[PDB]
């Protein structure tokens, strides 16, 4: 049987078979309620529009993520997520096939008890597996030892793994991503004189971000050079027609992933969570972890973010020490990738937490056949 | 007790958008 | 069992049944009352004269309209209007057939109260049910989303309908409509020689209006053109056999519509208002509504509006706007062609309010259960 | 040299002296224009009218209101309040007095520019600076520590401040006050029967909403005893003599500062606004902000608004929590009370922005002086 790869992000929802190159269904994890009184009867008025098409019809929604930072707060929001992603993008059966899911370490452990409990008393599978994430973007390197920087839309996590030994006492959480960025872009554009405030205005401030913003090199010279000229502000068209025009806040916003005190919280930036999570290991690992840098995420996905970590960790690590930042270009969908390697390996198919294991164990195997 | 024993044993859619 | 339309508007009675494409009664809502000292004994001589027999003997009347600007004033008055269209004009048992009354938005609740009064106890019915008329004109454009300028005699409002669901807090009301337009036509027809003070010559100056008037779509190219050369010039006949001559005033009465300080108003424009109820919507939806701006009523009836309507809004739009308004021929009966197409809906039987409800709740029920 | 202080609200301007109690010139912020046509000639007819002049004459005046939620549109309007407000009201020339202004927070950089222009080219004064109303609310409240929700004519903010230092990632910005509620009432006194649709009858309406409105302590309970029986409902003279009687109106009018969804608008009230931006706090200040709820502007000078917003915090906060709404009686002016206290300062004379440091940095350095 052919597997499912099904990426809970908080952001994005990407899911797909097992084997493939590129993931089949990618759609954005909001669930959208009308806010308005409807006047026509009938018309097929739905009382909840679930993914793209509440990105179709947002103008009358109140869109609401089900997760936040990793966390699933609101529970039927996700089985309406689940139930999308299985019966109406992908069209499947999940009693006929396996499926692996995605984790952030560092979790509450009651997210991975009702994770186990929907998938195996509501959309009840032969086999399921929760694994994590930075394993799966190391796989998709094509690579055996790094350190992996994985930042989705709501948890950046550093995790270094040497020869398949992961280090547990490494693994370095911190709950700034794509979301924050997206908040934060959202306060920086009304210095302009832009407002945005409803659930639906996060989508296009998002879209912004997701076309124009890029990770400047330095920070002090881009912000002098946009205060000196014009040259580095860009226009974009809104849905409606109007034209707005930002200039300095194309790299301001990606720049609280390296500074994080804009937007109040007291952890350092990334590439310090990287360099602790590289002088947490043993002496003889680091150079092999200062030479495999990988990356994955959409978050990551900005134009200036390889040579700015580079620089970064160079200014950080020794200089007798090369550092290589491992950027590919399909890093946005990685991860999933990784489960299209871990469906299709031999190897994985013992360890499948089978049905007859969960009614034995109760809910309580999930943490001792998983990481 | 017997049932103490018993139990605990060890398309509309697109026709009417369209009129 | 077929149910009833009834369109009660500020100046014509639009009356029929569900299920017909023309409607079966078209007359406009006078109560005339004789004003002269009757002579001849017998002769068929009436206390009362309502509809198309009091425009026959308009010389030896008085005319009350009953209903201004949405607002009826004089109760009995409707009553002889209901008790004309019900037993005269239409010949039907009330007793039998359901019947859907029309309402201006924002109309005060005592005139829903009384309506639902009347005819729950002195026409009584099997159900009734007060809906508003820019649904029923987004029905007979055959569209879901849309904005509705509707027009009547009293009322000009602007209603946005987005996939079936209203805004209520965009909904705007202007009381400027044909009866406004006939009184500056007679104020402005004393310019040339002509003097119309009766309630009889409000009569001709609106078959004046009816007939000659028409939208300039520039104002000050046609008013230096009327002012130069007598081209624009048109000659009407009165009843009695004298020709009366009239040049710019053909394109000053309409244009009130489009510049209200004319008669000494506050509020802006339609096409102002039109741009405002866009405006207040939400950003998402407003290429939907600049594409699909809705006219309707009578007084959108003149042969120059839509053209002058499209470069105002073109104007007061961005220039990536694709400006389209819908003005079917048929715009003036087509908020009654709504309510036939609103009460043979087979999802319409559920939603009328019934004799027994009315019974349990008193009068007040009609607030909770329509808009 | 005695220092001015002039919070320039949306609704109301205040202005006045330092060192002093009670702000000497109070008077709304509106500029009449006549849209009638003048025949007598001569008489001294002017052709603005500024202040209270414009609420003498209003019933031949169109006023418009040149700050619009906090974002000032009309710049020769305002120069217009500014100049009536400097020579008229308080008599004084502006180059020689410092006059410190008052600001929304999140308000757009380019009004902050243009008033810093405004203020040192047009009235060239020795030295001006721009605040924050919170922190001038929370120094008349007497305390140090707090959060404040300052809700005016245009915008309503919460800012909480612990030891002097402010959070500026819990900053929470709505914009709903007392001209939305003032546009609400003229929207549901349509009800009964009384129509107000033009700028002279927004005056009557918010006259209406400041003598007879209330907050109720229970929406539900207030709603079914005034549905029941006619013990609430009060009178009310027009200036014309025409009595008007109101019922629910009067709690239904200030209920959307707790329930926006009245109006339309997708965020939440002002309880859920003040309980997230105490959770968006620092977790070991938050007994000293549940305790500590200072409320300012005259929109929380109803006489229900402090035992009802105790009881939804009380609702919202855990069990072993002091909620301490601080409601002085003089909470109307008590902005400029804290602008009359940071003007006497001994401290603050270091912190003016002078003239010859805005010919040193241009107008661009109110941002990096200013908070
Ligand atoms: N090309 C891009 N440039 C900048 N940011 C991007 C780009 N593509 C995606 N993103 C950001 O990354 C996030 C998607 O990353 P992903 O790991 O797919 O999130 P999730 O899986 O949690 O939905 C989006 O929230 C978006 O803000
Ligand atoms: N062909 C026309 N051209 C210009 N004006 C018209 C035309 N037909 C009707 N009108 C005017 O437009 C008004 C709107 O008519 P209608 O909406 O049927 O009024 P109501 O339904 O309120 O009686 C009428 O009062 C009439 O004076
Ligand atoms: N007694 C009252 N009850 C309710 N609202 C009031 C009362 N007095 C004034 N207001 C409202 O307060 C507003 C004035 O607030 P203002 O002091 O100008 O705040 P800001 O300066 O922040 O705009 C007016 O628009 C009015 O609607
Ligand atoms: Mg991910
Ligand atoms: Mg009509
Ligand atoms: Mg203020």
């Amino acid at each position: 049987t052919t597997a499912l790869v099904c990426d809970n992000g908080s952001g994005l929802v990407k899911a797909g078979f097992a084997g493939d190159d590129a993931p089949r269904a990618v759609f954005p994890s909001i669930v959208g309620r009308p806010r308005h009184q409807g006047v026509m009867v009938g018309m097929g008025q739905k009382d909840s529009y679930v993914g793209d098409e509440a990105q179709s019809k947002r103008g009358i929604l109140t869109l609401k993520y089900p997760i936040e930072h990793g966390i699933i707060t609101n529970w039927d929001d996700m089985e309406k997520i689940w139930h999308h992603t299985f019966y109406n993008e992908l069209r499947v059966a999940p009693e006929e096939h396996p499926t692996l899911l995605t984790e952030a370490p560092l979790n509450p452990k009651a997210n991975r008890e009702k994770m186990t409990q929907i998938m195996f008393e509501t959309f009840n599978v032969p086999a399921m597996y929760v694994a994590i994430q930075a394993v799966l973007s190391l796989y998709a390197s094509g690579r055996t030892t790094g350190i992996v920087l994985d930042s989705g839309d709501g948890v950046t996590h550093n995790v270094p793994i040497y020869e398949g030994y992961a280090l547990p006492h490494a693994i370095m959480r911190l709950d700034l991503a794509g979301r924050d960025l997206t908040d934060y872009l959202m306060k920086i554009l009304t210095e302009r004189g832009y407002s945005f405030v409803t659930t639906a205005e996060r989508e296009i401030v998002r879209d912004i971000k997701e076309k124009l913003c890029y990770v400047a090199l330095d920070f002090e010279n881009e912000m002098a050079t946009a205060a000196s000229s014009s040259s580095l502000e860009k226009s974009y068209e809104l849905p409606d027609g109007q034209v707005i025009t930002i200039g300095n806040e194309r790299f301001r916003c990606p720049e609280t992933l390296f500074q994080p005190s804009f937007i109040g919280m007291e952890s350092a930036g990334i590439h310090e969570t990287t360099y602790n999570s590289i002088m947490k290991c043993d002496i003889d690992i680091r150079k092999d972890l200062y030479a495999n840098n990988v990356m994955s995420g959409g978050t990551t996905m900005y134009p200036g973010i390889a040579d700015r970590m580079q620089k970064e960790i160079t200014a950080l690590a020794p200089s007798t020490m090369k550092i290589k930042i491992i950027a590919p270009p399909e890093r946005k969908y990685s991860v999933w990738i990784g489960g299209s390697i871990l469906a299709s390996l031999s190897t994985f198919q013992q360890m499948w937490i089978t049905k007859q294991e969960y009614d034995e164990a109760g809910p309580s195997i999930v943490h001792r056949k998983c990481f | 007790f017997a049932k103490l024993t018993l139990a605990f044993s060890a398309d509309s859619k697109t026709a009417q958008n369209l009129s």
